[PDB]
């Protein structure tokens, strides 16, 4: 019996003092269960995560729910272990909160189930696997200019309202239905409305009963929103370690991990860093993201949406997570306001997969020539913006003429965007879009109007839309 | 097994283990404070009760600021810290060659223990002004834009700087792959990277036979910022072990900006006052301590050298940031990689106008100077005259011929990935460029001309290549002309 | 950051006790204040109460801490009027650590499997007084049934361990 | 394969060695140490005194 | 009177003495410690006093690395600041911060006098009343950016342009024509380049007149503080005793300020604007006001300046520039053209280029040279694109005389004699004003574009053009 | 062009779904074509089918304050 008092309550941060020699280690869960002795008190079922050691046998913790009601002197239970999330075949088809408790009204998990701790070290050097094979998505910019790596880390960089949740739902619709394995969705600081819509789409399309869903949405206090991704990650780790199975991680707004760390770091006694972010902005995201790996047992292909604050790609939280990703797609608001959806920057989006030995010679030549014409059109936008299209020297006019067609044929109708416009959406194979961009780069479709290429799957659909326009 | 155990029990001597200790005040974020430890030194290995090492940096009056070099989750308030009695050291030797190693010196690749006999301190003074010699011998990278326009010598540190996905790590790996013929010992220090990226780099080194002479030092992002802080100093200590023996070492520091972020974290958690961008005061001193240790010693100090290639990642081309302008003001020249040139087909994306080599000319061989002194003039004239060819009426025939020569210069300076070119073929292809042997050939065939011309030099001629390898000079400018014209007979223009 | 402040306060009181010649009286008063504040913890919460005036708190300290010497009472009232009365047990620990070095006595904590005799502890003190440098040495013996068949001593911040160090050194040397 | 054999061999060795420690302590407890505790202690001071 | 170490906080060490035995500010403290056992390191440090804390405690700044320091180590008080040997003993010798010889030519015995580092500036009663021009013999320097005798000069140049060769012929010219010792002080800038500069001192014969002080980037920032003051107190001996017109070269004085900003954050000061120490103007002025020309001698100072990212608005380049009197900007485009020295004529300015100082004729000739070279740097794109045939027969006279002036701005150096065989020249101010006046009037339009290349006087232009056949 | 409603669109009363889509098309065409309107000669579509429709769309979509219209 080693139980302690509450010393300080500092927002989402609770100081707990134990007796000497009985302090818990860092990352252990602590429990507060209070029963409101009189009418001036509130029933409390709150849990705490140990973060620091302060001296004078006092422990600096981070709470997982709201601290509204805590009194200085309440009794804190030490569980002797980190936050143990129940895991196994039980999590398939279920929805969980941060503590591993089911929030889907289908029942509760017994105490006899196997449960793994949230906090564990990353896999070592000798355990990793670095094979690069292409995950086909059906998105033309993704298939051509930044191929997604099967078993690798994928990042979706965008601002607010730029086309990022729609793109990760299109990736779910294209990939997760035919994966033949376990998926895990982790909603970290997104809309609770989008947690309901996506659950009912999983129930409709039957992708549930092989997915496990964790929602720590933006109503939750930041101590929850930090550990959401770690709960969903240890659910993925059971499958890829114990069962050796291919796992999909979809994480929407992994920026909210670092932001929820930044909300607590000021109250943890830490000094501020660049742009108000914790000093540990790199190692807190290294303890999470270096742990999302493929091993020799099984693989995790993680597709992560990453919020970009104030449309600033040089912000320290998006800038330090580029170094973790195999493939990145950088969504731009300038392309979203042109009606180009997916609003993927074709130049700034890169991949480790785009190589001739991985994809093929002709794919690589078409992709690099597309990037060359788009860079040459990007270098002419000052002359076009001031002097116009009139003084380009008849090859730059040809570059602009083909590059408008290329930048519009990168745009594509989605199955998800059928509820937005009514157009039913398309799935484009990789050879079809390589043949399409090769036919555009050869000048086969210079006679068609440039608005005929907007939001179109294939070039046969380009031609039928252009003859529906009148050409 | 049991006979050796019985022999070591018979050789065992029991003594009293004496130790200076001290109890921990605070544990957290890879940082510990501790009472006691009255006789510790600044910058000292000190170890906890778990076996986890720590570095004693801040010695205040009543406590010690210990910097934890491992997983701190087992360390609690009240544990004791044991004074190891020695400064923070790195195990060095020939056994590190071909091994992926911790900055503490433990093997990370999992191929057994590393059998080293002696160590070096991780904090050592640089060679003085009298201890060095001027840089005069080439560090051949194999990239023709580097080995022609921004040359690197042995004993020189060169900053390769640019945005993300511009080609920095590829320049590093290609430079390390080229050192197979030379007596160079490479060291690739991977700082703050994803560890599967480090494994991809190690496997591309093993595929090209580069692990016979290189040492990979990895400090991944899951490791604490104390281990990212001590990774370049461990790398340069492993380098200077061979440098003070007479060997020649290349030390590649991939993303020293992540070392700057790790030391910013390390100083903010030790409650040191910030500066601009919350980096601490001695961040220039941090980078200068490791980039002044790269030198070329004199013939009294052994003659060995250590050339360095630090990397700095910029944010959207902001070259005027704090860590880029700190490292630009230290290194002996810069190599600017730009995405504007990278996505225009020009790869390696070296902006040779902005890129400076401050040793340059003493680094090149005598053939490369004669051949590249007009390469730089032709490319500078093309960069200046391309600005008037963007729009407008036209230019006359003379500077259009200059633009054609410059377009073929740009097409010469392009390479493929992980294909380093020897210097005797670089001087021949840039000799063919600058003497006018490419004006017959269109711009879209210069790469295939170079690819077939290297094969022609391998199977025909080849007395020119031996002349450039032995004498380091051009073979008298007439056998070259007849060999290039004999190949231009063979070449079929598309 | 309280030990460095209590060191200054205790060093001032220590220099007063040296120049006055009443070091035993000041030491007994400091031990009495430490025992009285360890036996009663509500006195700090009483004197931290802000509605009590400073004259009334000085009256409480002058009434309660009577019989002690004049500079000890002046030290307590000075800590009261400087709002540093929370560090009086830290002041007592620092002042006793100063006067133990003044007398030349050192405190040590011994762990042994069996409780040693009264002559063996004096023999250990006579051995270790030349190693530390003190004239007199104190041994505190704890029962401690963990260690087997030996004695270990922590004096200052240095541990002379030879009890179970043989088995741990053996299993570290073989493997 | 050669590394694998050398690592398994060290590991097993460590398990036997672990067992051997646990017992070493148990058996030393087992012996009657009236004579030994006085003898050890007297030696220990002497031993400390020399180093 | 010998105290303990309390804190070791990076390069900052806190030392506590006995009551009443405190050292004054800026005094040099010594730590000479032998390892008592295998758990210790032999240490020889020099600390200078920076602050006085509360209870007999002194914050210090270290000259070498503090790695190995134990709390409680004994510190020796010298009773004086850092004493540095001066005199004819320092000529040809390379020194560190502490006035100890870096090179292995020997050690200086204890009989020689040693001036302290920290010294007040010369008073207002003692300075020179009006501006005298330090005559160099360099035609760009004497014509367009005249160096005053006792002022401060800013070299804005990188590598590959010829900064070291310009430095060495400044040393040679002031040594042979003014009897002036030079002092080179390398302040935190590229140990390799200091080694190159020392071996070129040895090759050119310039080393026998030069005292050299090196503290480079490897040394902690207290050393990089006190280097420039070590070189300056070596120059002040020759000024205040020999009465000479001394050169004092500080390479990259930006490092003298950023070393202070590195120390001041750890000394416990509030940060000032842009992260620079709060005492930046006073620490700059206590260096720059000891570089004066008094009634006895003079100390003129050519100072290389590295501007970080070409931002001229951050406070440390601003306070280096507010002490400058002239700038000489070394341009790569003139070095690739063949013009040695590659001083940019239009961008290099001076406070002395005024007719009350240089005279009316020198001011008019220099202003007309600047006008024709500025009119020439407006036709560069027109010549490069549209050609020479299309310009005008009035502006091609401008580019004609502009090329004849632009190649006559280059000299043969005395230190370039070992590389080319040409002996080199010292050109007085009157003869170069007469030469540029005769080129501006049009007396030498018939001579070719060369024979102005790399000559001293205008009679050498006539002799070289007659040697070319014209 | 910048104002989006995600969850709306499924909220309309099945008459506005039938009617407002071509309103969005006409107003978007008018707002993107009016910036390059006063130049040269107008095409047969841009003379009447787009600009002379979009001007009427703009005049329909204007209201007076404190006068809400029922949805019918
Ligand atoms: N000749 C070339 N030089 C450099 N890179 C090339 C070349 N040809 C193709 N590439 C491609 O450019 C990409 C450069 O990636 P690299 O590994 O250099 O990343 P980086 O520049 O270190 O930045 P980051 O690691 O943040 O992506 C590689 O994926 C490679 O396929
Ligand atoms: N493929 C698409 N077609 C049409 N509209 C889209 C498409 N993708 C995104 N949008 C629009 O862009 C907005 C982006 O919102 P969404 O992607 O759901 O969340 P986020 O704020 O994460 O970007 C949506 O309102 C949607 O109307
Ligand atoms: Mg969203
Ligand atoms: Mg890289």
């Amino acid at each position: 019996m080693t139980r302690g008092r509450v010393i300080q309550v500092m927002g989402p941060v609770v100081d707990v003092k134990f007796e000497n020699g009985h302090l818990p280690a860092i990352y252990n869960a602590l429990k507060i269960q209070h029963k409101a002795r009189n009418e001036n008190e509130v029933d409390i079922d709150l849990t705490l995560e140990v973060a620091l050691h302060l001296g004078d046998d006092t422990v600096r913790t981070i709470a997982m729910a709201s601290t509204d009601g805590l009194i200085r002197g309440m009794e804190v239970i030490d569980t002797g272990a980190p936050i143990s999330v129940p895991v196994g075949e039980v999590t398939l088809g279920r929805v969980f909160n941060v503590l591993g408790e089911p929030i889907d009204l289908e029942g509760d998990i017994p105490a006899d189930a196997r449960r793994d701790p949230i906090h564990r070290p990353a896999p070592k050097f000798e355990e990793l696997a670095t094979e690069v094979e292409i995950l086909e998505t059906g998105i033309k910019v993704v298939d051509l200019l930044a191929p997604y790596i099967k078993g690798g880390k994928i990042g979706l960089f965008g601002g607010a309202g730029v086309g990022k949740t729609v793109l990760i739902q299109e990736l779910i619709h294209n990939i997760a239905q035919e994966h033949g394995g376990i998926s895990v969705f982790a909603g970290v600081g997104e809309r609770t409305r989008e947690g309901n819509d996506l659950y009912h789409e999983m129930k409709d399309s039957g992708v549930i009963s092989k997915t496990a869903m964790v929602f720590g949405q933006m109503n939750e206090p930041p101590g929850a929103r930090m550990r959401v991704a770690l709960t969903g990650l240890t659910m993925a780790e059971y499958f890829r370690d114990e069962q050796g199975q291919d796992v999909l991680l979809f994480i929407d707004n992994i920026f909210r991990f670092t932001q929820a760390g930044s909300e607590v770091s000021a109250l943890l006694g830490r000094m501020p860093s660049a742009v108000g972010y914790q000093p540990t902005l790199a190692t807190e995201m290294g303890q999470l993201q270096e742990r999302i790996t493929s091993t020799a047992k099984g693989s995790i292909t993680s597709i992560q949406a990453i919020y970009v604050p104030a449309d600033d790609y040089t912000d320290p939280a998006p800038a330090t997570t580029f170094s973790h990703l195999d493939a990145t797609t950088n969504l731009e608001r300038k392309l979203a306001e042109m009606g180009i959806y997916p609003a993927v920057d074709p130049l700034a989006s890169t991949s480790r997969a785009l190589a001739p030995e991985i994809v093929g010679e002709e794919h690589y030549q078409v992709a690099r020539k597309v990037q060359q014409t788009l860079q040459r059109y990007k270098e002419l936008q000052d002359i076009i913006a001031i002097l116009g299209m009139d003084e380009l020297s008849d090859e730059d006019k040809l570059v602009v003429h083909r590059a408008r067609r290329i930048q519009f044929f990168l745009s594509q109708n989605f199955h998800v965007a059928e509820q937005f416009t009514g157009q039913p959406g398309s799935y484009v194979p990789v050879k079809e879009t390589v043949r399409g961009f090769k036919e555009i780069l050869e000048g086969k479709y210079d006679h068609l109007p440039e608005d005929a290429f907007r939001l179109v799957g294939r070039i046969e659909e380009v031609v039928e839309k252009a003859k529906a326009m009148g050409v | 097994i049991s006979a050796l155990i019985k022999q070591q029990i018979e050789n065992y001597e029991s003594q009293i283990q004496v130790s200076d200790v001290g109890t921990v005040i605070q544990v957290g974020d890879g940082i510990a404070r501790a009472h006691g430890l009255d006789n510790v030194m600044s910058g000292e290995l000190v170890e906890f009760a778990n076996g986890v090492m720590g570095m004693a940096l801040n010695l205040e009056e009543n406590n010690v600021g210990i910097v934890i070099l491992g997983p701190y989750t087992g360390i609690k308030e009240g544990d004791e810290v044991r004074r190891t009695g020695r400064i923070m050291e790195v195990p060095v030797g020939e056994a590190l060659i071909g091994r992926v190693v911790n900055p503490l010196g433990q093997p990370v690749d999992g191929l057994g223990p590393v059998e080293t006999t002696e160590t070096r301190p991780i904090e050592s003074p640089a060679p003085g002004v009298m201890d060095r010699r001027s840089v005069h011998e080439p560090l051949q990278t194999g990239i023709k834009a580097i080995d022609a326009l921004v040359p690197i010598g042995r004993g020189q540190r060169e900053l390769i700087i640019g945005d993300r996905q511009t080609g920095k790590t590829s320049v590093a790996i290609d430079t390390i792959i080229n050192q197979k013929d030379q007596n160079m010992i490479s060291i690739y220090v991977a700082i703050g990277q994803k560890e599967s990226t480090v494994r991809t780099v190690v496997e591309t080194l093993r595929k090209h036979g580069a692990l016979d002479y290189t040492i990979v030092v990895t400090a991944s992002a899951s490791q604490p910022a104390p281990l990212l802080f001590l990774a370049p100093y461990a790398g340069v200590a492993m380098g200077e072990y061979f440098m003070y023996k007479g060997k020649h070492v290349l030390v590649v520091y991939d993303d020293l900006s992540k070392q700057a972020a790790a030391y910013r974290e390390l100083s903010l958690l030790l409650r040191r006052p910030p500066g601009r961008e919350a980096y601490p005061g001695d961040i220039f001193y941090l980078h200068s301590r490791l980039l002044e240790r790269a030198a070329k010693l004199s013939d009294a100090k052994g003659g060995g050298s250590l050339t360095a290639l630090p990397f700095v990642e910029t944010q959207a081309g902001d070259i005027s940031a704090y860590i880029p302008t700190n490292v630009i003001s230290i290194t002996d020249g810069q190599i600017f990689l730009q995405s504007d040139l990278f996505f225009s087909g020009v790869r390696p994306a070296i902006n040779a106008g902005l890129s400076v080599s401050r040793v340059g000319g003493a680094a090149q061989i005598k053939a490369m100077k004669k051949v590249a002194g007009t390469l730089r003039l032709d490319l500078a004239a093309y960069r200046e005259l391309e600005a008037f060819a963007q729009f407008g009426s036209d230019l006359d025939k003379a500077t259009q011929a200059k633009l054609a020569r410059g377009a073929r210069t740009v097409e010469v300076l392009k390479q493929d990935l992980h294909q380093p070119i020897p210097v005797e073929k670089q001087v021949l292809i840039i000799y063919a460029l600058t003497r006018g042997f490419l004006d017959d050939i269109p711009v879209e065939d210069v790469r295939r001309f170079e690819k077939e011309f290297y094969l022609f030099l391998d199977q025909n001629g080849q007395h020119l290549l031996e002349h450039i390898r032995t004498t380091k000079d051009l073979p008298n400018e007439d056998d070259l002309n007849k060999a290039i014209e004999a190949f231009k007979k063979t070449f079929v223009v598309s | 950051n309280q030990e460095v402040i209590a060191k200054r306060y205790a060093s001032a009181l220590f220099q007063i006790a040296l120049e006055q010649g009443q070091l035993d009286r000041i030491e007994e008063d400091v031990r009495a204040v430490r025992q009285a504040l360890a036996e009663n913890g509500e006195f700090l919460s009483l004197l931290s109460y802000p509605k009590l005036s400073l004259d009334q708190k000085k009256a409480l300290i002058a009434e309660a801490f009577a019989g002690v010497s004049t500079p000890v009472q002046n030290t307590l009232l000075l800590l009261l009027e400087r709002h540093r009365f929370g560090l009086v047990p830290e002041l007592a620990e620092q002042f006793l650590a100063l006067v133990d070095d003044a007398r030349g006595i050192a405190k040590a904590v011994a762990y042994s499997a069996r409780p040693l005799t009264d002559e063996e502890l004096r023999a250990l003190s006579d051995v270790f007084a030349q190693k530390v440098g003190k004239q007199t040495l104190e041994i505190e013996n704890i029962i401690d049934p963990e260690l087997i068949g030996g004695v270990r001593l922590r004096i200052g911040n240095r541990i002379y361990d030879g009890s179970v160090s043989g088995q741990l050194e053996r299993i570290r040397r073989q493997l | 394969i050669e590394r694998e054999k050398e690592q398994a061999m060290a590991a097993l060795r460590e398990q036997v060695a672990s067992l051997s420690v646990l017992i070493a302590s148990k058996v030393i407890e087992k012996e009657l140490t009236e004579q030994d505790q006085r003898k050890l202690i007297e030696a220990y001071i002497k031993d400390v005194q020399e180093v």
